[PDB]
RNA sequence: AAAUAUGUAAGAAGUCCUUGUUACUUAAUUGAACGUGGACAUUUGAAUGAAGAGCUUUUAGUGGGCCAUUUUUGGUAAGC
RNA sequence: GAGAACAGAAAUCUCCAGUAGAACAAAAGGGUAAAAGCCCCCUUGAUUUUGAUUUUCAGUGUGAAUACAAACCAUGAAAGU
RNA sequence: GGUUGCGGCCAUAUCUACCAGAAAGCACCGUUUCCCGUCCGAUCAACUGUAGUUAAGCUGGUAAGAGCCUGACCGAGUAGUGUAGUGGGUGACCAUACGCGAAACUCAGGUGCUGCAAUCU
């Protein structure tokens, strides 16, 4: 097309939400420090529940932001076990999407007897470049209307690159 | 959307809607002690664009703001700095420039010569005994954050070494650690010169020399050898003290030709 | 039981007079840093006009 | 029982005007204040370090002391059967200059420009104000505006 | 967003100019306050009135209130 | 509101809209959006000496504040607080 | 007239949906040695104006608009109101004479002015 209007990637978040703090939560951190190669970060508690074991201001779940090429190759390996096939309901109207997996060891990682059997949530967000004027401090401002990423953009880019075959229903 | 949402909507001030002016900080900057009745409260504005450094001294009135004296960093080729137009040492040179320009305009550049030699130390300007008191000018930095060792404090360093009194403490100057609670002159004389851009020049001379030809593409073609950047920053520093005055650049036109060109583009009502 | 009947007539019968300000108001609540220097300036002027 | 606080029954009096919220604009600080200016007291309930009491809202006082970010004003107040000079210190946000005196001052500098001019001219001229005088003997016209009659309306269809 | 009611001003203890003080303040021989010294000295600066202005001392009685237009508040209404 | 496995009226995570419709210990009112709200950092101006002023008021007391001066400090790059 | 820095007034300055911008400035962008900060050089940090275009930001036009502001032989001397009577009415309330006098609506116009400094083919 033209420079600085393409739908380049921006980051991918590796969410895991089990629901209790302890050895299983530090193993939830260990399965991402040996998947993303970065120092992970957890999540505090939000609101009331007596049926999920979650009460206010406790660490309960884990997620890692990742940028650069490593998010791209983690998506590219998450799609060769998921057939490079993602649904249409999975694709939002606001310019990003995500997808679930029900195991990490399907990805090619190597087993340890003290890991567990639990899946993961790969959410990903992307933008056209020039989208730091939303982020920055001095002289901010929302980007133009023609530059906004939408469902048609993020679907017809995914059909071209990384081979969507998206199930429109 | 609705019209009752727009009826009761309060717009903020214009230079906050744009996002440029910290109306909180400007409040504490322009209010003065009312026993000092109509004394202006000078400020040292420094603003960093992508490839240009601004340094101004401002008074304050109701009818806008008033610029006492100004200084940019795209005019340093008058004294001899070619490249590194947005550098830590370029901001130090701009701080040394605006100090001398304001003191030459005011008539204080001989009584307040600043520091001729520079050695990398934290000092303050002192009052001359039975003399004119030092020119008191307070900083401001925009919306841009403060952090230790930053590009912004090069202008403050240049101001305090050029000899106008700016209140400052050493806990952000580069080399001040949280553990030692002390500034490092070994780091300070290497950041007021090209002692870190040349230290990157040497570590790109033997890491991937195509990147050394990429970043420093206009350096080696202009024959910018790393071993004398200290001296090329030193050399124009004395010519700053020799001639700091703003002489106006010779224009190509006289504003009517600019008006006669741009009025066809301007797309009026 | 707090009726303000006739009270305006009583306060207006002998008039509600002005406090009748003067030249040189009292310097009780003024700024003390200003007050000391005003005392010294007055003492300087008091001899400087006497000696001419 | 009852209540007499420091801000009692000041609901509709201290609240900000419509669409005038936020930090106050910076022209209210650069306006200087000397010792002798006739100043209003209109409070704004944003800053509270120096809000006047509810009686001095709207009243007009005279500055007598000037200090750091605050000025002292003098107000005559009726209590009982005489006036009392309440002096009071106010932060500079609640003090707007009064243009009542400053309309008189430019007229003084104007009558100094006409009286001293005409007294050297040779005509001793008038300078006082005069109220709305009665009109003059005017011959009105009638050219296209014919005086057309009126007749008051009846009550039909009014119901 | 009214009407009645209220704050202030409508000059001489003022307007302006010249240039002294000072330990406060300004970067500064700047600014503040108070001054010296000359000019504005008549319409001394909106109307009406002044049967005089200001200031002090001391002390008697009182410290049980009702009525009416009007506004209104409890009560189910009052010569409540 | 748009979205992502178990995941749901609701576990975490991403983005759009968001004049305050939330929060500020408490009663009701007023105030606040690069804050007075939410996290983090350093703290003890909740200190010392006495005055002046405002509120109920006889312009008594008590409580409460408001603006200074003199020190001694904290914070901040700094103005100031 | 264009752009930038710092602004005064804080919607005639906003929201929307478009369209367009030569130079210059701004901006997006490149890189992670060092100061530097995060989970992540995304904000922040620093280096370099080099690898690249106005797609964004920004500015200016445009719209049967939403607002907002401004003026009314507009609403209407209407509503509410100060004042008087041995005026009416059993009352609610009224009509009078002397005065002050809106507002929402309705119509018509407008969609920033400007201070200081720098820069402009």
């Amino acid at each position: 097309q033209n420079p600085m209007r393409d739908l380049k990637i921006e980051k991918l978040v590796l969410n895991i939400s089990v629901g209790e703090s302890g050895d299983r939560l530090t193993r939830a951190s260990k399965v991402l420090e040996q998947l993303s190669g970065q120092t992970p970060v957890q999540s505090k508690a939000r609101y009331t529940v007596r049926t999920f074991g979650i009460r206010r201001n406790e660490k309960i779940a884990v997620h890692v932001t990742v940028r650069g090429p490593k998010a791209e190759e983690i998506l590219e390996r998450g799609l060769k076990v998921k057939e490079y096939q993602l649904r249409d309901r999975n694709f939002s109207a606001t310019g990003n999407f995500g997808f679930g997996i029900d195991e990490h060891i399907d990805l090619g990682i190597k087993y340890d007897p003290s890991i567990g059997i639990f899946g993961m949530d790969f959410y990903v967000v992307m933008n056209r470049p020039g989208a730091r004027v939303t982020r920055r401090k001095r002289c901010k401002g929302t980007v133009g209307n023609s530059h906004k990423t939408t469902k048609e953009d993020t679907v017809s880019w995914f059909k071209q690159k990384y081979d969507a075959d998206v199930l429109d229903k | 959307k609705s019209s009752a949402y727009s009826s009761r909507f309060q717009t903020p001030f214009r230079r906050r809607r744009e996002g440029k002016t910290d109306y909180y900080q400007r409040k504490r900057l322009v209010t003065q002690h009312k026993a000092k009745y109509n004394t202006p409260k000078y400020r040292l504005v420094v603003r960093f664009t992508n490839k240009d450094i601004i340094c101004q001294i401002i008074s304050s009135t109701i009818t806008g703001d008033v610029v006492l004296a100004a200084a940019y960093s795209h005019e340093l080729p008058r004294y001899g700095i070619t490249h590194g137009l947005t550098n830590w040492a370029a901001a130090y040179a701009t701080g040394l420039l605006i100090a001398r320009r304001t003191l030459q305009k005011l008539g204080l550049d001989e009584t307040y010569k600043g520091v001729e030699e520079v050695e990398g130390e934290y000092e303050l300007t002192e009052a001359v005994e039975d003399g004119p008191r030092p020119f008191k000018v307070f900083l401001d930095i925009g919306l841009q954050r403060t952090t230790t060792g930053a590009r912004v404090f090069g202008a403050l360093k240049g101001a305090s070494d050029g000899g106008l009194y700016v209140p400052h403490s050493e806990n952000r100057f580069p080399g001040w650690d949280f553990e030692t609670e002390e500034i490092d002159p070994e780091l300070l004389r290497s950041y007021i010169f090209g002692g870190h851009v040349s230290q990157y020049m040497e570590e790109l001379a033997d890491d991937d020399e195509e990147r050394f030809s990429e970043l420093f593409k206009g350096y080696l073609a202009d024959d910018i050898d790393a071993d004398s950047l200290e001296d090329i920053y030193t050399s124009a520093h004395e010519a700053i003290r020799a001639d700091p005055a703003f002489k106006p650049t010779e224009k190509k036109f006289t504003k009517e030709q600019y008006a006669a060109e741009s009025k066809k583009y301007r797309q009026t009502k | 039981n707090h009726t303000a009947h006739n009270q305006t007539r009583k306060a207006h019968r002998n008039g509600i007079k002005k406090p009748k300000t003067y030249k040189y108001p009292s310097l009780k609540g003024v700024d003390p840093k200003f007050r000391r220097n005003h005392k010294h300036a007055l003492h300087g002027t008091a001899k400087a006009l006497a000696a001419a | 029982g009852k209540s007499h606080g420091y801000r009692s029954r000041t609901r509709y009096m201290f609240q900000r005007d419509f669409r005038k919220h936020g930090a106050v604009h910076l022209s209210t600080y650069l306006k200087v204040y000397k010792v002798g200016d006739i100043v209003d007291i209109k409070a704004n309930g944003s800053i509270q370090k120096g809000m006047p009491h509810k009686f001095y809202q709207g009243k007009t006082g005279v500055v007598y002391n000037v200090t750091k970010s605050s000025v002292g004003v003098i107000i005559n107040k009726m209590v009982g059967n005489r006036y009392l000079e309440k002096r009071l210190n106010l932060r500079v946000e609640h003090i707007k200059h009064s243009k009542c005196r400053q309309e008189f001052l430019e007229r003084v500098k104007a009558n100094a420009a006409k009286r001293a001019e005409a007294k050297a001219q040779g005509v001793a001229v008038q300078l006082k104000r005069q109220p709305a005088q009665p009109r003059e003997s005017r011959i009105v016209s009638t050219e296209g505006n014919v005086p057309q009659t009126l007749a008051p309306v009846p009550y039909e269809t009014f119901i």
